[PDB]
């Protein structure tokens, strides 16, 4: 992994050593080169694993999440830049070096073999995703926001350093290629009970779990675009990466101590649904809008079957791209007038026409139309769901009503209607914007003439 | 085999062909509405050659071409399914659809996006025939949410329009509530027979079909807006006319009739399945007829005879007729797009009056629009040997006579008396008696794009059901011996329908007024169906979600001035450590 | 119930203004100021040939060297065989059948 | 808010309207209008204005009683079946603001004109800041009318969103 | 038959018996009713006609309506619990038993 | 281009034309249209394009895997062994997971080519799309995504315990 760690360090210098006026082309120009070079990690065989040193792999399921991350670098600095005009030049290269940190934390974590590393630099994407946060918000509030980020995440994740740690004494290894031949069963205890949970509840936190989503909300609205771009489209899913790995040594206790969590799951996507019709701030109705996507993710890993893990790998990827557009369009909105209020800024599809365009692919996109891979993997979940019991097709399917429901709602309410009379400052879409919404939905529907490279190890 | 296959494929490409172009490589703005119309036109020839090889020989096939996806056992492929359904069905929605385009030109001549209109019109076509040649449930899925979001796009074309764009989600909201039954279905049968592919579905032939079939019916409710799921495809009028055209004719809503014709072998031996369909057809037909009756919306009455006609479909489904069930899909193409664009003809006329209380007197000054109504209400009514006789008869003829609900058999039957009443309503207020319209008359129907486009379907509306009836072959034993009494039903209650439906509408013209009926504003308000439901059940969802970090947070600070509120007296720390001391040796015996 | 005198006048001046406004947006001559039964058979056939005849190329070299060269790509429904048919693959002649009782 | 007159007027023109719905044919709804006329008249000069109010009282029960369900509703009015239907294409005069130089290079005659409004909007604003400010009371305004141009020379007070508005039919 | 207004049907404003007593305290607070709103429109009016103004002219209701806003919990999960925990003990002893058709089940 | 008794047809049985009409029959000139207008063209650039091809002959092998021990008779927790047993055996459930493919469309295709005649007709086939099946269901079924050797060997000893009682109380 080191010809992917090397050149995301070099990117620091990079940034530092440019001329002041080229901050921007040149750290956007390499990231692209970078996330280029990333697909050589497709490289991927039935049998084994892509095994390269001691302490890293690639598997079918680290390399979508690895080839997402690196693409989101350059996207988020397309999308930062104009805010950060006005800001000086020091601080604008302590920014960008923060998003470099953040990558180079990210594909080590996806890369790790041995699962201590792996909680290291999981812990570690914190510091620099705070600092985003708090340093880079615009209100005052977002420090409010990076506390309830930071303890949510160690309240789970401090037990989840003491299970390991129990692990490797117990079995003499935590690299995940051993635990593959020397996992032994989890028996009925109270122990494994606290085992178990103490191996799932960090990742349930980041997920977000359902009643334990209300640090999301906080955050999105409080992030500057790049947070939360890289907070929806990855951070998110390093819960899910990490629920799919650790579920491996928790078999047979999974079967009952899956159940409150799918409860959770199956009725919080519903709330979390129908919650999204009633937001009033557009960042917060896209929050909400994942917390009811990644519900669906927890139920599949937990419910542990071929189908369902194909379409868990599918949803994440899908629900990057599509989350991180969203939330770029949300923006483009708020650097004209600046407010999130969704009821300001109606019958922009008058004054904007081709940002219209996509916030219409966007939106169809969030509520799966067939065959984008939002779709394909939704309905895998949803089929692999009906197995492991019948009536969770009633759950599944109102699902899917509310998310078209509120998906178009967002479209008809910003874009359609009558434009607000006082807003007048409703400048044309630049050619940056458009390129940003383009890099997103484009990738995303080209996933769909081949999406095996999105379904994980399961495929 | 390989002019076969080849053709069938070359219809499905060039329709997309005006689309690809969109990006510009030889892209003429100046007529994109011709362009997309030729290309129709010519789609139509092309699919009239693998017609006619299955009519000769019944010549069908299936190709898979490409290997999309394999999913452990489950492949997937684009694969078509070239059959008597698809055979038939493309070639009328082609004709139909290539008559639209033509009405089109010239009813949207001054929208100033009307590229985008073809554009979408060819889209909604697009998703139309994926979903008539699919061979496998995932492909069918493509054409069956495809076409419910054009129809999103295109019932929202105004947008506005609050109006407009409420009625565009309403459509959605419904077919997405059938689409749960399309999803059951999908995962009963990839779970039970390991497959989505037609072929498979239909050699296992499961015998506890009950939960699958239980799916696709409701899927055909939203799609096809039966009794439950049947507001929207009324408010869907919302759309510019050439929208309902050919919404109501060749795509949408006849798409969850279509999907259960698909499933008849699995539907033939399933009787509960089969008292389903039927009733819920029964109660549609009567229910909406029974709407029209009152309507005074040019736009919803024809509306409101869709959605009643649907019902028939649906009934036909109910009594294992899904042949019969699919010739009235092909002859009902033909006079309600016809319908539709003489209606459009009138607004036209009229500077967009849409009432037909402000209509009349129009039968002279409209004559080819008259000649084409005429066509159209006889054809719709079953008049003898026109396009709707040869289906509709014989639909009514084999329920007459099929093993049946007899509850579901009169309300069939009343509704088809219905139908006559609502039809000379058009008739009678539109084109007879005193023009009621204002006083700057601008009636001109004198244009080839308007006139012409009218003829291509009003020569559908003579020929196309004796055609169609004499090409296709059999596939049951139609029941031909009958008492003379079942035989004349439906040409009998029709005439019922028209001699009952001439005297209420002439009592109009007497100088009484009459205060209105429980039963008048029921048909008028549409059951209250809409005004309840409507209102009742967006509140109570958008209302249950009106109805710990801070006491964590509250139990440190208090804790934190407990430790920290100290006197800062050398006499009192010291006198703590005496405590500490005295309880390490005796209470915890530290000592030891 | 009529205007008063000083809604008369704010509606005079107003409505002056507007037909002014509403002259004023009309195009000049020069505006806009641009940057610098055969036909039907050979529009028609350009269109036949382009929309038509290549695609149906493509498609048949499609369909004849890389889909058909796979099993099971193109599955038709076997010809249906009649009593006194004759097979040309074989030669076989096909029964009549019984002699029908007379209706 | 309503006065009496003004109360007894809306109702009649409500409830003729909803007649000619219930009448449909122009000779019958002519016959039924006079007579619906003539129940107005009999009450015209009703002095008593607790029996007056009575009167209409009862009347609008009636109204409500006998109102038709799917009355006429003109077209382009609330709730008929083109109102907003041209919305879309109302685009504010303020876009063309930014239009690049190339686009407005297209109609060099029609931007010149523009320019002259916006520079007798610029001159004309203090003017009109400073006419309402004297003629507004201590409290501010009390109603919502706006009065006109006193002098020659000075436009109307707040003119601009009301000339410069879109087309009813604007494409 | 009088009228019966329900939450989803307002009562007719024409039916209302406090629309035709109207008394001299009543029209004060309509005056009042009128003034604020008149203060208000003006206050608007003057940016909204301003032609040196770009942007967008922030409504303190719209801005405290936001606020306010953005200032049956184990019932559900408990039922739902039930529901599926009862359908799969029951389709779990099934299959234990050979009495659950698997028949073509391979895909899960 | 595939081999017949993998993906086997039966003989094709076609009708010679019997017209009993003086009307020609469009569909007979419209075959020799695209004869003519449409295979001989296509014909011709496909056979420059194998000219081409002939010129450069160059092969690709099927890779051929030796067999290494299976995890019945690996060692506990001895990895090195169990790595060689556990890649094999996933290697061998990807290819019975083509194997059913396999069977699936044999009995598909034959579905489409009997007609109206399938239900009696496709009997061999669906009765070998029922073994495959249940086969297929006994080894790999249940396991979860999760799945191993191990745990496959695990399902087998539960299986053949229960066949061993099963035929002891017989
Ligand atoms: C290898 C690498 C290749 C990279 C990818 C290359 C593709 C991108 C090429 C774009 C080139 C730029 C260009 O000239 O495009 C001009 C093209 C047309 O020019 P325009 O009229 O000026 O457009 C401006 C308006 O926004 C136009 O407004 P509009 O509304 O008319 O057009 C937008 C249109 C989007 O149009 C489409 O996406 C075409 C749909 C056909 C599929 O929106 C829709 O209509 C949505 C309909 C979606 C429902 C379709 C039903 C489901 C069918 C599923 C079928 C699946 C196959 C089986 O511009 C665009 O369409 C912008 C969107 C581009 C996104 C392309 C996504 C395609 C999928
Ligand atoms: C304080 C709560 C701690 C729970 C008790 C865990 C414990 O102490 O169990 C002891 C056991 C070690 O005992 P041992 O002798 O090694 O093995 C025989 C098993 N009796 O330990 C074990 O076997 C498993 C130890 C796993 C480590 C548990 C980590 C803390 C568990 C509590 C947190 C779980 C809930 C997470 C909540 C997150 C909040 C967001
Ligand atoms: C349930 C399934 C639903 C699926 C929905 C999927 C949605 C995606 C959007 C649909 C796209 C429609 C077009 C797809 C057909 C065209 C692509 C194609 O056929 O090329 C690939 C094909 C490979 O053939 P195959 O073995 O089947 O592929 C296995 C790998 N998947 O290549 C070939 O075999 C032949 C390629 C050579 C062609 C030579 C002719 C060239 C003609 C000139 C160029 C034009
Ligand atoms: C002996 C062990 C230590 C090994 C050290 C090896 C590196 C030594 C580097 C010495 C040269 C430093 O160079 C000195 O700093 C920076 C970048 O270089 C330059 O100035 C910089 O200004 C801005 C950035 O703020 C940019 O335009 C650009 O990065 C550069 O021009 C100075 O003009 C140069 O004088
Ligand atoms: C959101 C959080 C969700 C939390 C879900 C909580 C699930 C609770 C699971 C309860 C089962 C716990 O595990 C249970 O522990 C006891 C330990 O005494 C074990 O039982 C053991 O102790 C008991 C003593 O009472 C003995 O009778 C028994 O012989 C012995 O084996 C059980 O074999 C095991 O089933
Ligand atoms: C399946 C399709 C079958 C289509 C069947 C068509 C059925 C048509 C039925 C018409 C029945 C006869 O309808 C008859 O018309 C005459 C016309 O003078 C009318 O007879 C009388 O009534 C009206 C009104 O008072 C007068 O305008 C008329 O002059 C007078 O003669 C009646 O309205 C009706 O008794
Ligand atoms: C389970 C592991 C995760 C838990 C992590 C806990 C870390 C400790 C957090 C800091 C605890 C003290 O932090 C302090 O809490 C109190 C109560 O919320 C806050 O107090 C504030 O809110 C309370 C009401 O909620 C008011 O009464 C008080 O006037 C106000 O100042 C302080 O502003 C905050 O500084």
């Amino acid at each position: 992994m080191l010809k992917y760690i090397i050149p995301t360090i070099m990117l620091m210098p990079l940034t530092w050593l440019s001329k002041n006026n080229m901050i921007w082309v040149n750290s956007t120009a390499h990231s692209l080169l970078i996330s280029f070079t990333s697909l050589l990690l497709m490289n991927q065989f039935g049998d084994n694993s892509l095994n390269f040193s001691l302490l890293f792999f690639s598997d079918s399921l680290s390399t979508p999440l690895l080839i997402l991350t690196m693409w989101l670098l350059p996207l988020m600095l397309m999308a930062s830049q104009h805010h950060l005009s006005k800001e000086n030049l020091t601080r604008k290269k302590l920014f960008i070096t923060m998003l470099i940190s953040l990558q180079l934390f990210l594909i080590m974590t996806f890369t790790a073999m041995e699962l201590i590393l792996f909680y290291i630099l999981f812990e570690a994407t914190l510091v620099p995703t705070l600092i985003i946060i708090t340093r880079w918000g615009n209100q005052t509030e977002r420090l409010n926001a990076g506390l309830y980020f930071l303890f949510y995440t160690l309240a789970g994740s401090l037990p989840l350093l003491v299970a390991l740690i129990y692990i490797q004494n117990t079995v003499g290894s935590l690299n995940f290629l051993m635990l593959q031949y020397w996992v032994q069963p989890v028996h009925n205890s109270w122990s494994n009970v606290f085992m178990w949970l103490a191996c799932m509840m960090a990742f349930m936190v980041k997920m977000p779990l359902y009643g334990l989503h209300l640090w999301l909300p906080k955050a999105h609205v409080e992030a500057p675009i790049a947070g939360s771009m890289v907070l929806a489209a990855v951070l998110l899913k390093l819960g899910g990466y990490g629920m799919l790995r650790i579920t491996l040594i928790l078999n047979p206790m999974t079967d009952f101590m899956a159940y409150p969590f799918i409860m959770l799951s199956l009725w919080g996507m519903i709330m979390t649904s129908s919650i999204c019709l009633r937001q009033t701030d557009l960042k917060s109705l896209i929050a909400y809008s994942s917390v009811s996507h990644m519900a669906l993710v927890i139920v599949a890993i937990l419910i542990q079957t071929p189908w369902s893990y194909m379409g868990a790998t599918a949803l994440m990827i899908a629900h990057g791209l599509t989350s991180s557009m969203l939330f770029c369009l949300a923006n483009s909105n708020y650097e004209r007038i600046h407010s999130r209020t969704m009821i300001l800024a109606r019958g922009l599809q008058t004054l904007l026409p081709l940002m219209a365009t996509w916030w219409l692919l966007a939106s169809l996109t969030n509520l799966a139309l067939p065959p984008t891979i939002n779709l394909i993997g939704e309905l895998f979940v949803v089929m692999s769901t009906f197995s492991w019991s019948n009536i969770t097709i009633i759950l599944m399917g109102v699902n899917m009503v509310i998310t078209a429901l509120y998906s178009l709602y967002m479209l008809i309410m910003t874009q359609r209607g009558k434009y607000t009379y006082h807003i007048n400052n409703i400048s044309p879409s630049f050619t940056r914007e458009n390129a940003l919404m383009s890099l997103h939905i484009l990738p995303l529907l080209l996933l769909t003439l081949n999406p095996k490279i999105i379904l994980g190890p399961l495929y | 085999m390989n002019m076969f296959s080849s053709l069938s494929l070359v219809t499905l490409l060039l329709l997309t062909m005006p689309i690809m172009m969109m990006s510009f490589n030889t892209y003429k703005p100046s007529n994109y509405p011709l362009y997309v119309k030729t290309a129709i036109s010519y789609a139509f020839i092309t699919s009239m050659i693998p017609t006619m090889m299955f009519i000769h020989s019944g010549q069908e096939l299936i190709i898979s071409n490409w290997h999309w996806l394999t999913i452990q056992t489950l492949k997937l492929s684009l694969s078509f399914k070239m059959d008597y359904f698809s055979m038939m069905f493309i070639p009328v929605a082609l004709f139909v659809t290539w008559s639209i385009m033509e009405f089109s030109m010239w009813y949207m001549y001054s929208d100033p996006n009307i590229n985008k209109f073809f554009k979408y019109l060819l889209l909604f076509l697009i998703t139309m025939l994926i979903l008539v040649t699919a061979n496998n449930l995932f492909q069918l899925f493509i054409g069956w949410e495809g076409v419910g979001i054009m129809s999103f796009l295109l019932i929202g074309w105004w947008y506005g329009r609050a109006d407009a764009n409420t009625a565009a989600l309403q459509a959605i909201l419904y077919n997405r509530i059938g689409d749960i039954g399309f999803i059951l279905a999908m995962a009963w049968f990839l779970t039970n027979l390991n497959t989505w592919d037609l072929q498979q579905i239909f050699m296992l032939n499961p015998s506890d079909s009950n939960m699958p079939l239980i799916g696709l019916a409701l899927a055909a409710t939203g799609k096809s807006a039966q009794f439950g799921l049947h507001p929207w495809l009324p408010s869907a009028m919302e759309g510019p006319t050439p929208v309902s055209a050919l919404l109501h004719s060749s795509t949408m809503v006849v798409a969850g009739i279509f999907l259960l014709i698909r499933f008849y072998p699995l539907t033939e031996n399933n009787k509960y399945i089969q008292s389903i369909t039927l009733c819920l057809g029964a109660i549609t037909t009567l229910f909406t007829a029974m709407c029209a009756l009152t309507q005074n919306d040019i736009k919803k009455i024809i509306a409101f005879s869709t959605s009643s006609q649907l019902g028939l479909m649906m009934v036909t489904i109910g009594i294992n007729q899904p042949y019969l069930a699919f010739l009235h899909i092909c002859t009902h193409a033909f006079f309600k797009a016809m319908l539709f664009m003489c209606s459009g003809s009138i607004i036209h006329s009229l500077n967009d009056e849409q009432d037909i209380r402000k209509m009349g007197g129009l039968f002279k000054a409209m004559p080819f629009t008259t000649t084409a109504l005429i066509v159209g209400s006889l054809a719709l009514t079953g008049m003898p040997f026109l396009t709707g006789f040869y289906s509709k008869d014989l639909i009514i003829e084999a329920a007459n006579t099929s093993y049946t609900n007899a509850w579901a058999l009169l309300m069939t039957l009343i509704a088809t008396s219905f139908t006559a009443i609502y039809s000379t309503r058009i008739i009678f207020f539109a084109l007879l008696g005193q023009p009621r319209f204002p006083t700057l008359v601008n009636i001109n129907e004198n244009n080839p794009l308007l006139i012409n486009s009218i003829k291509r379907l009003l020569i559908g509306s003579l020929f196309a059901g004796y055609i169609i009836s004499n090409n296709i072959p059999p596939t049951t034993i139609p029941q031909m011996t009958m008492p003379y009494y079942l035989k004349t039903t439906a040409l009998i209650v029709t005439i019922l329908g028209f001699i009952l439906a001439l005297e209420i509408s002439n009592m109009t013209k007497n100088l009484k007024y009459h205060y209105p009926s429980n039963a008048f504003k029921f048909s008028t308000l549409l059951g209250y169906f809409p005004t309840i439901m409507h209102r009742l059940a967006p509140y109570m969802n958008l209302s249950m979600s009106q109805k710990l970090p801070k006491t964590i947070s509250l139990a440190q600070m208090k804790a934190s001035t407990l430790v920290t509120n100290q006197k800062g007296l050398i006499k009192l720390y010291f006198l703590s450590f005496l405590i500490t001391i005295l309880i390490s040796m005796i209470l915890f015996n530290f000592h030891e | 119930s009529g205007y008063t005198p000083e809604e008369k006048l704010r509606l005079q001046q107003l409505r002056e203004l507007r037909r002014r406004w509403l002259k004023d947006q009309e195009l000049s001559p020069r505006e806009p100021v641009l940057p610098p039964v055969i036909y039907k058979t050979y529009r028609h056939s350009i269109f036949a040939f382009t929309h038509v005849l290549i695609p149906v190329w493509i498609i048949h070299y499609y369909l004849k060297y890389h889909v058909t060269t796979k099993p099971y790509t193109i599955v038709e429904k076997k010809p249906r065989i009649f009593p006194g048919d004759t097979i040309l693959e074989t030669g076989e002649v096909i029964p009549p059948m019984k002699e029908f009782p007379d209706q | 808010y309503l006065t009496h007159q003004q109360k007894v007027l809306r109702l009649y023109k409500r409830a003729l309207r909803h007649l000619e719905s219930w009448c449909i044919h122009r000779d019958k709804y002519r016959y039924f209008a006079c007579l619906l006329r003539a129940r107005f008249d009999e009450h015209k000069n009703e002095k008593d204005m607790v029996k007056a109010t009575q009167l209409l009282r009862e009347a609008e029960e009636e109204f409500w009683h006998g109102q038709h369900p799917q009355p006429y509703i003109f077209p382009e009015s609330p709730g008929g079946t083109s109102y907003e239907r041209y919305e879309c294409y109302k685009v504010p005069e303020w876009c063309l603001d930014d239009w690049h130089p190339s686009e407005k290079a297209m109609y060099p005659d029609y931007f010149a004109k523009r320019e002259q409004w916006k520079k007798l909007r610029r001159e004309s604003w203090e003017r009109e800041v400073k006419q309402l400010q004297e003629e507004t009371p201590v409290g501010g305004p009390r109603t919502e009318a706006l009065p006109p141009a006193r002098k020659q020379g000075d436009l109307p007070p707040l003119w601009w969103h009301i000339v410069t508005r879109p087309r009813e039919r604007p494409m | 038959p009088k009228y019966e207004a329900s939450r989803l049907s307002s009562l007719p404003t024409t039916l209302d018996p406090a629309e035709y007593d109207i008394s001299s305290e009543t029209r004060k607070a309509q005056a009042e009713r009128l003034a604020i709103r008149s203060r208000l429109k003006r206050e608007y009016q003057l940016q909204y006609y301003d032609p040196s103004r770009r942007g967008v002219i922030e409504d303190p209701a719209l801005v405290r309506w936001t606020y306010a806003r953005s200032a049956f919990g184990i019932g559900p999960l408990v039922f739902w619990y039930y529901v599926f925990k009862t359908d799969r003990d029951r389709k779990e002893k099934l299959i234990q038993e050979g009495k659950l058709d698997r028949t073509f089940n391979i895909s899960y | 281009s595939w081999d017949k008794d993998v993906y086997p047809e039966p003989p094709r049985r076609t009708p010679a034309p019997s017209p009993q009409t003086s009307l020609p029959n469009p569909i007979t000139y419209l075959t020799k249209a695209f004869d003519l207008l449409v295979d001989r063209p296509v014909t011709l650039v496909r056979e420059f394009i194998e000219r081409q091809h002939a010129k450069n002959k160059y092969y690709y092998y099927h890779r051929e895997f030796r067999r290494v021990p299976d995890i019945t008779e690996c060692q506990e927790k001895d990895v090195l062994c169990m790595f060689e047993a556990e890649m094999q055996w996933r290697r061998d459930y990807k290819v019975d997971q083509e194997i059913v493919n396999i069977i699936q469309e044999r009995l598909k295709a034959c579905q489409q080519r009997e007609g109206e005649s399938h239900r009696q007709n496709c009997a061999k086939e669906l009765e070998q799309f029922t073994q495959v099946v249940k086969a297929y269901q006994d080894r790999y079924h249940d396991l979860g995504a999760h799945y191993s050797a191990r745990k496959c060997l695990a399902k087998q000893k539960q299986r053949m315990l229960a066949e061993r009682k099963a035929a002891k109380e017989a």
